């Protein structure tokens, strides 16, 4: 009930909306540290992907923290000092000394407070971002009291956005971390663009005639502590109200009541029996993997052919052992139709097609629009028929600089006349003479007897209707089979036994890469069990089969007796005969359904209340 | 996710050079190969498509009004701004900034819409005229009071009660043409009558184009 | 020379279907596809219809487009008309090296009660006594409908010189809310005896008065 | 707003029906009229077919005509073309108290010799040497296809500044006719040797050369 931030900059007003970012995990064994005088403890932390800082304050003892890779003058690292003066925010090569304070003096004659020790890095050679915040004045007391600040912090470090949510609230513990629900919000981002994995905390240092001796032994420690924390990556559910504050949050990984409201996405959870997950870890890093033949796509070709053949003989041309990179297709801004049925332009990049066939002819302005799937005329039906499931789309410009010359360019013929309607895909070269009537046409041009194939008349001053378009038809094939033609997408590394959502060829999902024994046709690319679902994957940056393991497998239910009615629930295994389950627990107990866990058994026999299979029945009493 | 807002000021003098910059937060302009561009549309009439940018510094501009119209991006600020040249007062339209997912795709991210008038009048300080409520104020048991918007131009005052606190019964009128030039509102709320001379009402007008905050107490009418 | 060419104003009653055409000028419009944006007044516009008949998140089931490359129209279909469906729509295709819209369509649809005229004055107080002017606002609200008629009244003739009024809009509880205001000089403020709104509401009149004290 | 839409050109076969249609934008067609003018070049246009569907005197029986009012568009049926028939066409209306016309549909109508392309050249003569200019004129007539690749060749190098050509025009005997002129000063006239025009025309180049004498 700690920890959580607006993970988005979009408003949502009584919408529960799922998230999945670096959430700080329920009932965390988070670390704790203590710093009495009576214990200056300041340790190096991990900074995995994020830390969530809970501390408390009563005398401004916490200023800042050194933000790093190695902290030795090596690499980039970034400084974050608060000092009675101003805020310093800079990105240099600091050499940070072993243990950095900030020296406070206190005087005997004066009750006055001033920082006079500035011990946090020895020198600083290259600087790359500096941020000066407006000057203040800051008292910098000592209280006798209990504490009554507390401060919250989170750090992020993404793509190179340093986000930094904070917030205030008042608090009157000594020294456990006070319980409820808190909101935070965003209040700058630094673009600092480097990487951090450890860090320190650095917090102030007081001196004054109460403590004798040198620089190193005569000082005090003020009475402040402070918790780390660790953002692990799970989904969770916020409640997002009218006045866009988050007030309470519902986990997803911690128990199995949580994940009874994570599926129902709702906050309160009536009596029934529930089927979230089994035993689920939340993904963490994302992995795509596509074949890495990095050659490009011979379609500039196609595009830019010397000369195009006519329209009862259309060239094709197969495209395969490439990338093809759509982003000099979409974008030429020059094309006149991009009518694509089915997949769209912006998912070309994306997916991944067996093979590519590139058409092509030249056709008038008229009949550019009839070469869609359903449609009828000369063309459509003579001509060039696309199936009513068709995949991809044409691509028509004008020609007039090229193919368009005085006197009529006589060179394409086009269909006229059939005998029959033409079947999808299918490229008619035929010369015999047509008949209409009764009379024989055995080779002769008289009456009732006409060519086949008619010229075309293309003039430089024709009508835009009759200009010649350069026509190019593009359809993809999805059959099982490797894909040997992708986007121009990258391909990350390859990770084993865990559980990490994946990309491959185009196919999406979550699940464990397993190492998998089974002998994979070369013919087929992915593997499907009985239950419909994918089981292998071909991988053919590395042609290696791997066994995709489910994160959830087994069914669990949950006995949930209401939310406000009570808090305790039981969990049902059905594939667990009584381990892969979410706890222990107490009173397990075997049936015929499977395990059950967390619910008394008693030799009785009431009245059915909850259900739970074949005769057994459980209910909540005293 | 991405979200577009828009800036410049909304007061042009017609045949000058207009200056609006569409700044985008949450995304990056430079990468995915967006394509940025600007949207206009006059009060009550259909939408204009003004002019489309890409990352780089190809520009398509609408025949219509094309050699008026400079479009350019900036990486370094991540926005991509407009220059219009001569403007006519026609041109007073609400300008949007919307990115596209693709080149002959759809508008799929508006920007919220800015306001841009063509007037020679230059921008004036609002008034702000308490209304103290009186016997003849009441028709019943509630009382009604306000604050009087007079003399400002051109873009509408925010005007809360208490700062915010008070917003049931609160009726902004929108404003209306004055006898010259000028524009004026009002803002009012409903109360009981018993709350009259116990509960001090200040109205807060601010006036975003002139920069002035004025706040106003409301008080009951005294006879003098 | 591409424009697209839709009606100006459809209207349809609830509970029916309705069908939106828009239909190009010149060239044809089975290529470079169509949009259709739905535009809310006092609002950006939003993406209702994209590509042939895909829809985005948000958007509800109802909303359907079909296209004609014989009729060389795009036309747009809702069924199970709303209240939140009363906006303009618009059509939106590409041309070379160019973006196209519409004129427009505004679609109208469409319980409410008779609300009694309550009447509210203010003379011009001490404020601007100093800053020689002088304003009387007249306040209407909860009416239905509106159209109201300000005539304003004072001690010897009614006052039309000055006089501005705000056209009625639509209040948070379901009614709708009007003001006039009558500028004047502080010195024939003062010289009236008194000044009355004068405010005619489904025929009935009803008429506060204040007077300079 | 009401505007007339017609396609910008439509062409057909000699012998054989052709439509012509005018689609009005927003307003209907089966109000007022439309009337069919047919405007031959470098001339005024003519009534074709007023009142949707009356011919005057002097227009043939081919230009037939229908209003389909549920289309929203007119329409003009030519049966039997013929060369006479190539002219611009046009739509009337009258709406708003606003006669509206049409952006003008041109309708092009679809065994001639090969004509040798005789070239005439011209010298400057004394009458423009005082007036400190010179001129070349190129003369090219009796040519079926268009004469346009002009090359001015010197006798060093070939000419290209100053050079203006005629597009090729119907001549009376079945032919074209073209020109071109090259504007010298007289010092560049006299100075080089020889003058030539070099046209090409369908592959072979005919060229006279002629010399300051
Ligand atoms: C064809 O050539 C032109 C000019 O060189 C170029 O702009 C265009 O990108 C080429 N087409 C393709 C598909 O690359």
């Amino acid at each position: 009930t700690r920890g959580v931030y607006y993970p988005d900059k979009v408003f949502r007003s009584s919408v529960l909306h799922s998230t999945q970012d670096l959430f700080l995990p329920f009932f965390s064994n988070v670390t704790w540290f203590h710093a009495i005088h009576v214990r200056f403890d300041n340790p190096v932390l991990p900074f995995n992907d994020g830390v969530y800082f809970a501390s408390t304050e009563k005398s401004n003892i916490i200023r800042g923290w050194i933000f790093g890779t190695t902290l030795d003058s090596k690499t980039q690292s970034l400084l974050i000092v608060n000092n009675a003066t101003n805020v310093v925010i800079k990105v240099c090569e600091f050499q940070f000394c072993n243990d950095p304070f900030l020296g406070v003096y206190y005087h005997k004659n004066n009750k006055s407070w001033m920082e006079s020790e500035f011990r946090v890095y020895s020198s600083a050679n290259n600087c790359t971002f500096e941020y000066v915040s407006q000057p203040f004045l800051m008292d910098l007391e000592g209280k006798q009291g209990n504490f009554k600040n507390l401060r919250e912090f989170v750090f992020k470090n993404i793509d190179g956005y340093f986000k930094i949510y904070s917030k205030h609230t008042p608090i009157n513990l000594v020294r456990d971390l006070p319980q409820g629900f808190s909101a935070l919000e965003p209040l700058v981002d630094l673009p600092i663009g480097i990487n951090i994995t450890r860090f320190q905390t650095l917090l102030a240092l007081h001196r004054s005639y109460l403590t004798p001796g040198d620089s190193s032994s005569g000082w005090t420690a003020g009475a402040a502590a402070y918790y780390v924390g660790y953002l692990q990556p799970r989904t969770f559910l916020l409640k997002y109200n009218e006045n866009g504050t988050i007030t309470d949050a519902v986990d997803c990984a911690l128990d199995p009541l949580s994940e009874t409201k994570c599926t129902l996405k709702s906050f309160t959870v009536e009596k029934g029996i529930y089927q979230t997950s089994n035993f689920r870890v939340q993904p963490t890093e994302s992995i795509v993997r596509f074949p890495n033949i990095t050659n490009l796509c011979p379609f500039g070709e196609v595009f830019n052919a010397t000369r195009f053949a006519s329209v009862y003989a259309w060239n094709r041309k197969r495209i395969s052992n490439c990338v093809a990179d759509y982003s000099v297709l979409y974008n030429s801004a020059s094309f006149s139709t991009f009518k694509c049925y089915g997949v769209s332009p912006t998912k070309l990049n994306d997916l991944c097609f067996t093979n590519v066939y590139a058409d092509s002819f030249v056709i008038r302005g008229d009949e550019v629009r009839q070469i869609a799937p359903g449609q009828t005329g000369k063309i459509a039906d003579y001509n060039y028929k696309l199936p009513d499931d068709f995949t991809g789309c044409v691509i028509a410009w004008n020609s007039n600089n090229l193919d368009s010359k005085v006197g009529g360019n006589y060179n394409y013929l086009y269909r006229l006349f059939r005998k029959s309607n033409l079947k999808p895909f299918e490229r008619d070269i035929s010369t015999e003479i047509y008949q209409a009537g009764s009379t024989p046409c055995n080779g002769v041009e008289g009456f009732n007897c006409y060519f086949p194939l008619q010229s075309y008349g293309f003039q430089p001053t024709n009508g835009v209707g009759y200009q010649p378009y350069r026509v190019v038809v593009l359809s993809f094939e999805l059959l099982h089979a490797p894909a040997t033609v992708c986007g121009p997408k990258k391909s990350t590394n390859l990770v084993k036994n865990k559980c990490v959502n994946f990309n491959f060829n185009g196919l999406t999902g979550t699940g464990v890469l397993t190492e998998s024994n089974k002998k994979f046709l070369p013919f087929q690319q992915f593997g499907r069990d009985i239950a419909d679902t994918t089981d292998a994957v071909r991988d053919p940056q590395t042609l290696e089969i791997l066994d995709i393991t489910p994160c959830s497998f087994g069914g669990v239910s949950v006995i949930t007796p209401g939310t406000n009615t009570s808090n305790q629930v039981a969990v049902l295994y059905q594939d667990v005969n009584c381990w892969r389950v979410y706890s222990t627990g107490s009173n397990v107990f075997q049936t015929r359904a499977g395990c059950l866990i967390g619910a008394e058994h008693v030799n009785n026999s009431y009245e059915c209340d909850i259900p739970i299979g074949a005769g057994i029945c459980a209910s909540y009493q005293t | 996710q991405v979200q577009l807002q828009e800036s410049g000021p909304g007061l042009v003098k017609p045949s000058e050079t207009l200056s609006l910059t569409c700044t985008v937060s949450g995304g990056s302009v430079s990468s995915g190969g967006y394509f940025w561009s600007w949207i206009r549309q006059p009060p009550g009439k259909g939408l204009e498509w003004i002019g489309c940018i890409y990352y780089s510094g190809s520009t398509n501009y609408n025949p219509s009004l094309k050699s008026r119209v400079t479009i350019s991006v900036d990486t370094s600020k991540d926005q991509f701004s407009l220059k219009l040249s001569s403007v006519t007062a026609a041109d007073t339209a609400v300008y949007y900034c919307a990115r596209q997912l693709w080149l002959r795709g759809r508008f799929d991210y508006w920007g919220q819409g800015t306001l841009v008038t063509v007037s020679s009048a230059s921008t004036k300080g609002p008034s702000v005229f308490p209304l103290a409520p009186s016997s003849k104020s009441t028709s019943g048991g509630t009382a009604a009071l306000g604050c009087l918007v007079k003399d400002y131009f051109p873009e509408p005052v925010t005007v809360s009660w208490n700062s915010g606190a008070l917003t049931s019964g609160v009726h902004t009128f929108p404003a209306v043409l004055q006898s010259s030039g000028l524009y004026s509102l009002s803002s009012v709320v409903t109360v009981p009558s018993s709350s009259l001379g116990t509960q001090t009402y200040i109205c807060n007008v601010n006036h975003k184009p002139s920069n002035t905050k004025v706040d106003k107490k409301v008080e009951p009418k005294s006879c003098d | 020379n591409f424009m697209l060419t839709q009606p100006h104003s459809v209207s349809e009653s609830p509970g029916k279907t309705v069908t939106i055409s828009c239909t190009g000028s010149s060239g044809s419009i089975a290529s470079n596809y169509v949009q259709w944006y739905q535009q809310r007044p006092g609002s950006a516009p939003t993406t209702v219809i994209y590509e042939d008949n895909q829809r985005p998140s948000g958007v509800p089931d109802r909303f359907s487009g079909s296209i004609d490359s014989s009729s060389n129209s795009a036309s747009l279909t809702i069924s199970g008309l709303k209240t939140e469906d009363e906006a303009d729509y618009y059509c939106q295709s590409y041309d070379s090296s160019n973006v196209v819209f519409g004129g427009g369509t505004k679609l109208t649809v469409l319980g409410q009660p008779k609300a009694a005229p309550s009447v509210t004055l203010f003379p011009p107080s001490s404020e601007e006594l100093q800053a020689n002017k002088a304003t009387l606002v007249c306040l209407i609200s909860d009416f239905y409908p509106g159209a109201v008629t300000v005539a304003w009244k004072a001690d010897s003739s009614p006052v039309k010189a000055g006089v501005e009024t705000t056209t009625p809009s639509k209040q948070s509880n379901n009614k709708y809310a009007a003001s006039s205001y009558l500028s004047l000089t502080p010195e024939q403020w003062k010289s009236h005896r008194s000044y009355s709104c004068q405010v005619t509401h489904e025929g009935s009149t009803v008429e506060k008065t204040v007077a300079p004290t």
